[PDB]
DNA sequence: GCATGCTCTACTGCTTCGATATCG
DNA sequence: AAGCAGTAGAGCA
DNA sequence: TGCTCTACTGCTTCGATATCG
DNA sequence: AAGCAGTAGAGCATGC
């Protein structure tokens, strides 16, 4: 659906040995399973802040849960990211963490099996929401916890098998005992490690689908089809403030009006009108003059006509290009047209050309619609989906014209050296990551504000280039570079 | 800065000519001309305008030496156009039928526009010509004036009507002339502004020679009047 | 022959989110 | 509601 | 009667505000 | 835009 949320239960193994360094003096995995947790959900407050996360150490000594099960013991519930949550969650680090959770709750016990997966099946059951993925991540290192008993073995797969068929999926990071890929033993059944996928990688991102706008396409006298306009690059901005009341920090309900007809007394709308003044005389209209004088066409796309995709000059440029698709919802049989005048635009490499009015009153706005077709290989990369892209053209008084009235050359020797530079800086140039840090270090200013931590953890600035890595690595031909034909030469 | 421009325009009784379906020349030009002096004056800028009328019945002219210099009125000096400028424009149904020349305008605006840069700082002087070009012409002296108009600078952008060589209504990306509006007169006119375009300013007088049609479809008129930017 | 009693289906308005235009 | 240089009126000489 | 400060200042870019689907 | 949730209205069955 389209408002169904990820669901996250973290399972922790806290049974015999992970409380205990492994006899080892690095780092115990028991703070490696919280650091781990802590970073998901500080990823997810502000990339996903409307998802579900709970978590639920098992194996502990005593026991709280609805269920009144023995050496169960679940710490938090099925919520939002909340800030008090984690700032609970974050003091079980350390030595003193560690006997924190000895008073707390206490380790060590006769660890059972599949109740503790019937405790994650009751959290999951009473959600009054709707939720799409349904994932147990469970944070543990052994291989038998059935060593003695057979029937327990057959039946925690038997209760595998029942989260496995009413949609509960579950994935184990498996802890490395020695640190390696050594375990190749018999839970791949149960299943469908590298966790820098939970530590760090997803620091800023956002969830979310939507159409914004599902329009009807014409072929300009009564043949009339369905299209829909996606976005692809929305230009997405830090949420706006609130205002607040800093006494008790309560929001303070603002109200607006207009009044004072320089006596006392207010002014219900219907008694003000809207004016233009042109220097000396006024111009005055009604509201719905004022917006009626824009009214051109009904809304959708009109075409007119087919041009090639080559005499259209693709830098002519005002705004972000849209993404349509043929929604069967509108009309029945729209695919199949667009697929067929798909393929011949794409075999006679021909585009159309529309004028668009996206809203119930809006001026009317020449478009180009280029096509495109998709891509697809074994390994399923996906950089064009198959449709069509709307460029948008400007009319006449988007261009400036500029002065243009100067013209000197030089000696067609500086290329060779500047195309060995370029080739010096040549690399791939991108897929991802040039993330901007005014965003970025604001969202870590208001981590270290709601978790009063230490500091303003600084963003590394990815944007900025490296030049101490590019000036030693182009060299010593800066200097003739700069002095061939060209020092300024006082 | 300050602009200074200059409108000069055929109001003559062929400019008023019938209508074989279409429209009337001197109705096409109001069209367009009302166009841009409302982009002008509702655009709030800093420019002044000045009006020159031939093809009327009288002669109120601050030059008017014998059978030459008839039908010709100055209507406005430079001015910051208000309202009375454009009520100068749409309240005068008359075309007043007496036509005698085309090229007396131009000279005439020059006079006035020398008068008008008293002590007033001007960057450009840029005078547009509609003239449906019917008249015979007057040929007493040529290299003096087309001397003056290449020393002063100045700029003479060039609307010629809808005659250049199916439901031909104003302009809709489609022909230029209906079937035939040219004649012996009309091909000696456009033959003699070529020319004199020509060896005046260039290939550029090629691209100005705007019709009536495409004027209204354009932006045409707007031509070195903005700075950069 | 006129008034009432009972159900189900399609119309319609609300709530939340995100994108767009506007005014400093 | 905030900055960045562009274009004419004042101060010491 | 001569060259730098100075009042303005047009613009330009976020930031808050309001509308619409 | 998207989902949903609540009520108005029309037609079958009954009564005086």
């Amino acid at each position: 659906k389209y408002s169904g949320r990820d669901s996250l239960i973290f399972l922790v193994d806290a049974s015999k040995a992970m409380f205990e360094s492994q006899s080892e003096d690095e780092l115990t995995p028991f703070d490696m399973s919280i650091q781990c947790i802590q970073s998901v959900y500080i990823s997810k407050i502000i990339s996903s802040d409307r998802d579900l996360l709970a978590v639920v150490f098992y194996g502990t000594e005593k026991d709280k849960n609805s269920v009144n099960f023995k050496n169960i013991y679940v710490l938090q519930e099925l919520d939002n990211p909340g800030a008090k949550r984690i700032l609970e969650l974050d003091q079980f680090k350390g030595q003193q963490g560690q006997k924190r959770f000895q008073d707390m709750m206490g380790h060590g016990s006769d660890y059972s099996l599949s109740e503790v997966l019937w405790v994650c099946a009751n959290l999951f059951s009473d959600v009054q929401f709707k939720m799409s993925h349904k994932r147990i991540m469970l944070f543990t290192n052994e291989d038998n916890p059935h060593g003695n008993d057979s029937a327990k073995a057959s039946r925690a797969r038997t209760k595998a098998g029942d989260l496995r068929d009413t949609g509960i999926f579950l994935d184990l990071m498996h802890l490395k005992k020695p640190g390696g890929f050594d375990i190749s033993l018999f839970y791949r059944d149960i299943i469908s490690s590298k966790l820098e996928d939970l530590l760090r990688k997803v620091r800023a991102k956002e969830t979310r689908k939507r159409a914004l706008s599902r329009l009807k396409l014409k072929l300009n006298k009564d043949i009339v089809i369905s299209v829909g306009i996606y976005n692809l690059v929305q230009k997405a901005l830090k949420p706006p403030p609130i205002k607040l009341y800093r006494e008790t920090n309560e929001p303070v309900k603002t109200k607006t009006r207009t009044f004072n007809t320089s006596t006392g007394g207010l002014l219900l709308p219907s008694d003000t009108k809207r004016s233009q003044i042109y220097g000396s005389r006024q111009i005055i209209l009604e509201k719905e003059e004022t917006e009626e004088l824009k009214r051109f066409d009904d809304p959708g796309l009109m075409l007119m006509g087919f041009k090639p995709l080559v005499l259209l000059k693709k830098h002519h440029y005002l705004r972000p290009s849209l993404f349509v698709y043929p929604e069967e919802s509108l009309v029945i049989g729209s695919s199949t047209l667009f697929s067929a005048l798909l393929i011949k635009c794409l075999e006679k490499e021909v585009a159309a050309l529309c004028r668009y009015t996206p809203r119930r009153n809006i001026p009317p706005y020449f478009v180009a619609l280029v096509p495109q077709e998709e891509e697809l290989d074994d390994q399923k990369i996906q950089v064009t989906p198959p449709g069509f892209q709307l460029v948008f053209l400007p009319f006449a008084d988007d261009k400036r014209k500029m002065p243009f009235t100067e013209k000197i050359m030089a000696t067609p020797e500086q290329v060779g050296k500047m195309k060995a530079i370029v080739e010096k800086l040549r690399f791939t140039y991108r897929s991802d990551s040039f993330e901007n840090p005014v965003l970025q270090q604001h969202f870590r200013n208001l981590e270290a504000l709601a978790l009063d931590l230490m500091e303003p953890e600084q963003a590394v600035d990815l944007t900025l280039p490296k030049v101490e890595a590019m000036n030693k690595r182009l060299g010593s031909l800066v200097d003739e570079f700069k002095e061939l034909v060209y020092p300024p030469d006082y | 800065n300050k602009a200074a421009v200059v409108l000069c325009m055929d109001v003559g009784f062929t400019m008023s000519n019938s209508i074989p379906g279409i429209e009337s020349p001197f109705e096409q030009a109001k069209k367009v001309i009302t166009m841009f002096v409302q982009r002008q004056v509702f655009a709030e800028n800093k420019d002044e305008i000045a009006l020159v009328l031939f093809g009327t019945d009288g002669t109120d002219n601050p030059l008017s030496g014998g059978d030459q210099y008839q039908n010709i009125t100055v209507h406005r000096h430079l001015m910051l156009p208000d309202f009375d400028l454009l009520e100068d424009i749409e309240s005068k149904i008359q075309p007043g039928s007496q036509q005698a020349d085309f090229l007396d305008a131009l000279i005439v605006s020059m006079d006035v526009i020398q008068h008008e840069t008293i002590g007033k700082k001007f960057e450009k002087r840029h005078i547009e010509i509609f003239t449906d070009l019917s008249s015979r012409f007057s040929k007493s002296q040529l290299d003096i004036i087309i001397h003056s108009l290449k020393k002063c600078d100045i700029s003479l952008q060039f609307f010629l009507p809808f005659s250049l060589g199916g439901p031909f209504r104003l302009g809709g990306h489609g022909p230029s002339f209906p079937l035939k509006g040219i004649t012996e007169q009309q091909k000696e006119g456009l033959e003699i502004v070529k020319m004199v375009m020509i060896s005046l300013e260039g290939e550029d007088g090629l691209d100005e020679i705007y019709s009536f049609s495409e004027s209204l479809r354009k932006l045409c008129v707007f031509k070195k009047i903005e700075r950069h930017s």
